[PDB]
RNA sequence: AGUCUUGGAGGUAGAGCACUGAUUGGACUAGGGGCCGGUUACCGAAUUCAGUCAAACUCCGAAUGCCAAUGACU
RNA sequence: UGGGGCGGUCGCCUCCUAAAAGGUAACGGAGGCGCCCAAAGGUUCCCUCAGAAUGGUUGGAAAUCAUUCGCAGAGUGUAAAGGCACAAGGGAGCUUGACUGCGAGACCUACAAGUCGAGCAGGGACGAAAGUCGGGCUUAGUGAUCCGGUGGUUCCGCAUGGA
RNA sequence: UGGUGGCGAUAGCGAAGAGGUCACACCCGUUCCCAUACCGAACACGGAAGUUAAGCUCUUCAGCGCCGAUGGUAGUCGGGGGUUUCCCCCUGUGAGAGUAGGACGCCGCCAA
RNA sequence: GCGGGGUGGAGCAGUUCGGUAGCUCGUCGGGCUCAUAACCCGAAGGUCGCAGGUUCAAAUCCUGCCCCCGCAA
RNA sequence: UCGGAUCGCAGUCUGCAACUCGACUGCGUGAAGCUGGAAUCGCUAGUAAUCGCGGAUCAGCAUGCCGCGGUGAAUACGUUCC
């Protein structure tokens, strides 16, 4: 699972998913990609199941860019306690997604097996995704 | 060194002149112990001491196995530490192979 | 190899330090004092205005010796200007050593300013 | 558990305190600042916890000073 | 270590000033010209005792 | 002084002919010659500071200033502010006067000496030699001496290139390791 | 007091990478370990090219709101 | 006080939350303070820093030099923010303004407090002079009243003089 | 030309040139004033042997840096709507980035 | 997550307040004995859990990192 | 100027042959060692102690072994104890 090595501040504020990805809008690296049509988080969990799925299906044969990085922590209160007392715990680690992402790029492969590989990873994430290819 | 005699830092960076008439005799002390040496003269050595550092140097002097010559008044310290005397009478210095207390 | 720097590019510093708490007014003007390899200069300027009021240097006919470049021709110097001032109604004024040391020279005219009646 | 967090000091209400434009006594506080993000211009003075006052009475002036440098002035009305 | 002090006019004695020293960079009582407003002029004043 | 009289007279009017300057002033020349007493026993001896002052005192005649570290250094135990250093700075008569001893007899008392690197330049003009024991200044008495220290001599000239500076020392009578 | 006009203080949204952190791929890489001082696509500092990201990053930077000034209309 | 209790907190400084004036809560997110300096203050004068490449005896990645490049990539007693390279950073000479009486007018503010202040007078430090100096680059380093101790005093003193 | 000011580097860096009779410099000395944590390097004090090589001044260059629209877009004020972690429409406003382009200084005073 | 521990081979001090690394037993070598034990005479064995700072000097003070033990878990 | 180890260099002799692995010589080098903890051994007179000499083995090689003389002591009260 992806996570930074260190970060300035343990504790983040959730923040807002408001208008289109400020850039990586456009396949830049591999031939063909996958594309946000709307915000989520993306856990580090999700990342590598899907990165798992669509790589594996291609045997280990072309490349894979992750265009996306779960840099922002997210905490979680002990179970069973009230409100209050401090904030939360880090629990885990997202990415921020915006519309317009492109999540994942492929190269080295057919465009038929790439639509393929990236079907099977757009169903371990938790948002609608289009096929998309390079300009 | 030093330290161990008692004289701390504060005391080190003091001009002796302030330091107490035993403090000055540690650090005499000190310039003794620092000279790899084989024969101690120790001239009056229990004036300004006190009982802690004159315990210590008497269990010091009974395990030195160089050549001490000691002149003390406490016979008591002689006593303990010499086993031969060198006498001033009469003008003349006769030795006696005795200890101090048996000589008088 | 070794770049030298201008002397005059460090002067400049110096001279720009001094400007920052001295400024020539219209009431009381900045005698300022350019000091050369040959000659010397003085000026009396208002800074409002940007306005050179009086000057002199050792170019002025007025002023006949050989070796100028030393203290006892900016002395003359310094009493020629200072009279001029006087003549245009200049009494106060402050002293813009230039960004040079106030010494031998620079201060040798100064000495003549004082002399010929400029209050500072 | 319990939070190490949970202290402040009290807000300074730093910022400027005359308008551009407006007329103020001799004396009034301009601005209260850390450092100088504004400095004194004409008849300004900058106190020891860099406050700048006016030195006169007149009118507030902000200026730009030099390329990335502001100040404040005070210009006495024209009588 | 590092205490208040008054600095005593040694002219007419009034403790006009009162300031602090650490002992140990200053142990010696300190000395300073000061304005005495009784003599109306500055005078030595030493650390009092 | 001989060599300050040679480079006037013969060696100034014959690099302007080498190279073809345009200008006298283009000739190289040498500015001035720093020497350079790295005292790094100074954080373990105290007058290890002395000991390189009184060399220098003689071999450069003039009095050396002591420099210090600028930053403190574990690997030294050295803290910023000690005194680990000396320098001193030849200009003008006392640096030819240096120089011209310095050439002509300390080089040639090096033990084994075999002529001074053709490599040892800035990049810029500017030459470094190292010296290694101080025995071969003829000032320095061998008895007095306790420890045997260098130093180094940095000659810094008013050449843009190592080419050009490299003619000005030969001529000046540097002995060149062939 | 409202609105219009004019001036000004400020660093948010957005945006950006110029600083501080985080981060992807390639290049170049000092070293580091595992092999016989010579190499491994073996961990790899740093540098650079492109590309992301930020409540406690900013080369930039609004809309509004705010403080005034001069009339005008109310 | 997301019942009470435990734990944590209680006064002050800096930042973020705070939504581009100011202000703004939560047991919201980060840290500091209860000092330090007799120079680390004042003034006069001078001055640039970190880092890298190359050259060099010990010398080594890194001690000291020398050249070139090099906006601050350093430093600024002490957190953070805001400032700072006509330096507020570094060095040197002399000094004590780390002054006395004050104070137009402002900021902040329920009050009590807190903050800034030109200028005036007295007597001074530095400077040739202008001029600067009522501590420190700025913002923490603190505690009302009552009650006691001490020093000064053209004040009062229970008939009067003292006490 | 030299000095001395004002103005956001459109004023700067970098590159290629050109100039000095006078002026500015480099440059030549340390008896004296003054000086360097050492050094006449600098700061001082004096001089004029020769050099435009550097500084400086004057040219040309858009290579780096700087300035900078219009249009579009994000955002946003006010007014609505919806499928409401958000999104869309209307009035107004309107960036940043990118870009056309600007620009290798403009305006003073004194002296020679 | 919350506390307590890491010092020659074993068990323990010394840590706050910096100043030669120690006590008991054990191990090793040599004696005594026919031989072993006891006993006698010498020595080794920890740079104080590990890695860096501060200091003239760190087991001791500071910073991180790794183990052991209690709970909750 | 005790002590002679170790080591460098150069030699002699024996032997087919001195590297592993010989004795001796010359030059140079100049170690530990300042009378030795616990403990432990020999000796009652020409003995101990000390000084040399010879011989067997043997081409060469002894600080060992077996012999020879030179100088030449101290002590034995006694049987309490091992
Ligand atoms: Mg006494
Ligand atoms: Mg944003
Ligand atoms: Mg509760
Ligand atoms: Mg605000
Ligand atoms: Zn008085």
């Amino acid at each position: 699972m992806l996570l930074p090595k260190r970060v300035k501040y343990r504790r983040e504020h959730r923040g807002k998913m408001r208008g289109r990805a400020k850039g990586g809008t456009e396949v830049h690296f591999g031939e063909f990609g996958i594309q946000a049509l709307e915000a989520s988080w993306i856990t580090n969990r999700q990342i590598e199941a899907a990165r798992i799925a669509m790589t594996r299906y291609m045997k280990r044969g072309g490349k894979v860019w992750i265009k996306i990085f779960p840099s922002k922590p997210y905490t979680a209160k002990p179970l069973e306690v009230r409100m209050g007392s401090g904030k939360g715990a880090p629990e885990g680690w997202v990415a921020v997604v915006k519309p317009g992402k492109v999540l994942f790029e492929i190269s080295g492969v057919s465009e038929e097996v790439a639509r393929e590989a990236l079907r099977l990873a757009s169903h371990k994430l938790p948002i609608k995704t289009k096929f998309v290819k390079r300009e | 060194l030093l330290a161990n005699l008692g004289l701390k830092e504060q005391l080190i960076t003091k001009p002796i002149g302030t330091l107490s008439l035993g403090e000055r005799t540690r650090v005499k002390l000190v310039d003794m112990l620092m000279k790899e040496y084989d024969v101690l003269i120790l001239d009056q050595p229990t004036n300004h001491l006190d009982l802690p550092s004159r315990e210590q140097l008497e269990q010091t002097l009974s395990e030195f196995t160089g050549t001490i010559i000691t002149v003390s008044h406490d016979h008591y310290f002689l006593n303990k530490l010499c086993d031969r005397l060198l006498v001033f009478e009469n003008q003349q210095i006769k030795r006696f192979e005795m200890k101090p207390q048996e000589y008088l | 190899m070794i770049t030298k720097t201008s002397k005059n590019a460090a002067r400049l510093k110096r001279h720009a330090r001094v400007r920052a708490k001295l400024s020539g007014t219209a009431e009381r003007p900045r005698l300022n004092v350019f000091r050369s390899n040959k000659h010397i200069y003085a000026q009396i300027i208002d800074d409002v205005n940007g306005v050179t009021l009086a000057s002199a240097s050792t170019l002025d006919k007025d002023l006949n010796v050989e070796s100028t470049g030393d203290t006892s021709a900016a002395t003359k110097v310094g009493e020629l200007v200072a009279k001029r001032a006087a003549e245009k109604g200049i009494s106060d004024v402050v002293f813009d050593r230039g960004g040079y040391l106030y010494h031998g020279r620079v201060k040798a005219l100064a000495d003549a300013a004082r002399e010929a009646g400029l209050k500072f | 558990g319990s939070t190490k967090n949970g202290r402040d000091s009290e807000a300074k209400r730093l910022g400027a305190k005359r308008a551009d434009g407006q007329f103020v006594t001799g004396g009034s506080i301009l601005y209260r600042q850390r450092g100088t993000k504004i400095y004194p211009g004409e008849n300004v003075g900058r106190g020891g916890d860099d406050t700048l006052f006016a030195k006169i009475d007149g009118t507030v002036k902000f200026e730009r000073f030099g390329r990335d440098r502001k100040k404040v002035s005070v210009y006495p009305v024209a009588q | 270590m590092r205490v208040n002090i008054t600095l005593a006019c040694t002219e007419c004695g009034e403790r006009n000033y009162i300031s602090k020293k650490n002992k140990r960079n200053n142990p010696d009582r300190v000395e300073f010209k000061k304005y005495c407003p009784r003599d109306k002029k500055s005078t030595l004043h030493r650390e009092t005792k | 002084n001989r060599l300050k009289e040679k480079y006037n007279k013969e060696i100034a009017p014959a690099l302007m002919t080498k190279f073809n300057y345009d200008s006298v002033m283009q000739v190289p020349k040498i500015e001035k010659i720093v020497i350079n007493m790295g005292v790094g026993d100074a954080v373990q001896n105290a007058k290890a500071i002395d000991s390189a002052v009184e060399e220098l005192t003689f071999i450069a005649g003039q009095k050396p200033v002591v420099t210090r570290a600028k930053k403190s250094i574990a690997g030294f135990r050295l803290r910023e502010g000690m005194p680990i250093g000396a320098k001193v700075t030849l200009r003008g008569e006392r640096m030819y006067d240096f120089l011209d001893k310095l050439i002509s007899v300390s080089l040639p008392r090096v033990r084994d000496f075999r002529g001074v690197s053709k490599k040892s330049f800035d990049g810029r003009g500017n030459y470094t030699l190292g010296i290694k024991e101080q025995l071969i200044f003829p000032e320095i008495d061998y008895d007095k001496v306790t420890k045997v220290r260098g130093m180094d001599i940095v000659i810094v000239t008013t050449a843009n290139t190592d080419e050009e500076a490299r003619e000005l020392l030969t001529q000046v009578g540097m002995p060149f390791q062939k």
